């Protein structure tokens, strides 16, 4: 839609700050770090990689749109969210403890706040006893 | 300077509207209230307003509310990149 | 060939709980409100001294016009 | 009334118009905040606004008289009356209540001018609505809560 277009526009100057048409990994980087982040080299040529379709090491208008027009919904990019819990599920059951998902969640990969995970456990809504259906999360999430 | 001696006690009314400077008078009283009274109102409102962290009081500053556009919609960008990143870097760790 | 199974599923568990990060980090954002959003500190702080200006300015305009509406009232 | 919090809150605040750290705020720094936040105040509005603060006449807001004026009780008795009166000065049929449409008008074409965007706030918090009217003796009591 029209509106989408001119929103994706903007966005996509916002990153490209010297107005060539394209997104350097140095200007991926000049925003992450304006937003209090210090980023890898490594992390910045990744995200990179994962948008850039040429193969020109650097992201133009028609591969940012591409990216922003993927679906991250249905089907299945449902599953890898869904048996993203495969992991730290010991029981076989589809349920994981308040406890331990407080625990993954805070202290690896992004690491993330406790503001953040206390609004997920709040939002889940889901637990009897001590048990959190992440299943139920992950339908949550994919809507 | 001289005195008085009292007065004279003499009935006569030689020489000599009000009416009309001063319905003038209490016209313009009144006109300078409407602009006070919706002053008021409308920073009292705006007083109430300001405790509200939503509210579309705040959308009338507009480099702000622009520059709080302009705040999540790079996140939204660089969030979903980082998902996908961790998206396609995770089953690669699922591909024996 | 034990290790190499053991190795394989170590380097799972980073990803694993990266995934389920950056997919509800992209849930998170679409709400406005939310928590989310003060995981950055110079801007988080930048909207509460923005509130906080403000406020006072208009209280300060509240006071100027209440005492301009008591003056005009007066016969 | 004086907590803690809220007292490192009133410094913080203070500091945000005394821009040079000097301890007081003065109508050219309160000017630069509010031509910041994208508004022009005349020289008469800025001077007006420091002297309903300015307690010793010296032209300067000081912590001191920051602190009193943020103090200042904006409820009950005395403050409440003095809005009620200003929607009487529009009420034209004696009757507590003031139609939709002339709010609106009053709200957005007179004095700070206003949004509609929050004037629309304004009549859905209301939630007053007879045929068309709104009880302005609620919305008193709706602001000094
Ligand atoms: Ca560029
Ligand atoms: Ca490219
Ligand atoms: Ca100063
Ligand atoms: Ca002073
Ligand atoms: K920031
Ligand atoms: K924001
Ligand atoms: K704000
Ligand atoms: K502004």
């Amino acid at each position: 839609t029209e509106e989408q277009i001119a929103e994706f526009k903007e966005a996509f100057s916002l990153f490209d700050k010297d107005g060539d048409g394209t997104i350097t990994t140095k200007e991926l980087g000049t925003v992450m770090r304006s937003l209090g982040q210090n980023p890898t080299e490594a992390e910045l040529q990744d995200m990179i990689n994962e948008v850039d379709a040429d193969g020109n090491g650097t992201i133009d208008f028609p591969e940012f749109l591409t990216m922003m027009a993927r679906k991250m919904k249905d089907t299945d990019s449902e599953e890898e969210i869904r048996e993203a819990f495969r992991v730290f599920d010991k029981d076989g059951n589809g349920y994981i403890s308040a406890a331990e998902l407080r625990h993954v969640m805070t202290n690896l990969g992004e690491k993330l706040t406790d503001e953040e995970v206390d609004e997920m456990i709040r939002e889940a809504d889901i637990d009897g006893d001590g048990q959190v259906n992440y299943e139920e999360f992950v339908q949550m999430m994919t809507a | 300077h001289h005195h008085h001696h009292h007065g004279s006690d003499y009935d006569d009314i030689p020489t000599t509207s009000a009416l009309k400077v001063q319905q003038k008078q209490r016209q313009k009283h009144f006109n300078r209230q409407i602009p006070a009274a919706a002053s008021l109102i409308q920073t009292a409102w705006r007083c109430y307003a300001a405790e509200n962290p939503d509210s579309s009081t705040w959308k009338i500053y507009i480099e702000f509310s622009q520059l709080r556009e302009h705040h999540r919609a790079t996140i939204k960008v660089i969030r979903r990149m980082q998902y996908f990143v961790a998206k396609k870097k995770f089953q690669q760790a699922r591909k024996p």
